[PDB]
């Protein structure tokens, strides 16, 4: 069975702003999985934003907690991620990914990205 | 650390299904079968307990939970699948992370 | 210290041609891998074409036969000749040393070079 | 589904260099083999390194580590490493094209660096 988890809702946007990224999921039921919100700055290493949990459970980097927000659709079968007061530091590609910052899986998919530029 | 408890043998039915019991919080139960150092992760389950876990794939294992276990299911066995089968346990969230190895359950599979 | 940079994208009439050029500087290109990603307006990133270490080039569906990823070993550069442009090709075109499979620690990605389809 | 073998526990001295392989089962291809040391919140990516079947290794990472491919495997050096760099070092294998993609996790070897 072929798996998809296309994302959208990125682009540019000023400080200070909000964003709303998606990822549109075929192949498995989100509201029942764990999934993960990452990203990549220019010149750094992969950071975990986000995690959501079989259960409906979510943790936060302590570098966006507060203004980051990560929900699930059953009825679209797609994740999301509210990003508020948006800073040059969350410049960066954002990943979602049925995976776990804990530990890999053979059983870890990504999504295909988005780029997020905040810039003025 | 912690302890995973699985039987030492089982041996598979006649249509090729093998039943065995893990013994151990949002938690993911990855089956691997250990054939010479080489791993193979069969299939994995993902649930928070109260929960009717779900497979990140359906196709090869069956399973449900109650309390401190894990009774799984694995079908479509011929002999070649004979080998030692290990119950991986990770108690994920909330923390602290635990990750629980089992002793491994030989599946035997006759014909 | 690695550095990609982009050029050759601007404004061009549809139905006709352009080439990106990414200019690297810190990995052999030739012995790389690397990626050619777009993003549309309002959408997520799309992996038009991957070239692989050994030289195995793979295009996506709404790209085949129009675009050609190749590498010059002399220039240490990667291209991407753009052809028969229409209106959806209208993107920000990004050059990567990453692959759509899954990303990497080590994914290092150019600065974007816009390309703009008006008739 | 592929499978990934690695040691179980391998040994370095003051010296710092560790030596293990990463063998998998090719049904094919391009690979991708990431070095991944199991940190006590993540995964931290040690190095990284892509080749092609016959080809000599691509490192993506600056130095940090080395190796050959003779088929179905790759023989990995690491070097630099200190007593506090003893851990479960786990090789991530992508068999990336041709399709279809596979992805196999080892169990990871444990590195002791003894002085």
């Amino acid at each position: 069975g072929e798996v998809q988890l296309v994302e959208s809702g990125g682009g540019l946007i000023q400080p200070g702003g909000s964003l709303r990224l998606s990822c549109a999921v075929s192949g498995f039921t989100v509201s029942k999985n764990y999934m993960s919100w990452v990203r990549q700055a220019p010149g750094k290493g992969l950071e975990w934003v986000s995690v959501v949990y079989s259960g409906g459970s979510k943790t936060y980097a302590d570098s966006v907690k507060g203004r980051f927000t990560i929900s699930r659709d059953n009825s679209k079968n797609t994740l999301y991620l509210q990003m508020n007061s948006l800073r040059a530091e969350d410049t960066a590609v954002y990943y979602c990914a049925r995976a776990v910052p804990h530990s890999p899986s053979s059983f870890d998919i990504w999504g295909q990205g988005t780029m997020v530029t905040v810039s003025s | 650390a912690m302890h995973v408890a699985q039987p030492a043998v089982v041996l598979a039915s006649s249509r090729g299904i093998a039943s065995f019991v893990c013994e151990y919080t949002e938690v993911r139960v990855t089956v691997l079968r250990q054939a010479d150092s080489q791993v193979t992760e069969v299939c994995a389950a993902t649930y928070m307990m109260g929960n009717e876990l779900t497979f990140l794939d359906d196709s090869i294992c069956t399973g449900t939970s109650s309390g401190n276990q894990v009774n799984l299911t694995i079908q479509g066995l011929r002999a070649m699948d004979t080998g030692l089968y290990i119950c991986k346990v990770e108690l994920m969230y909330p923390p602290p992370y635990y990750l629980g190895i089992g002793n491994g359950t030989q599946i035997y599979v006759i014909d």
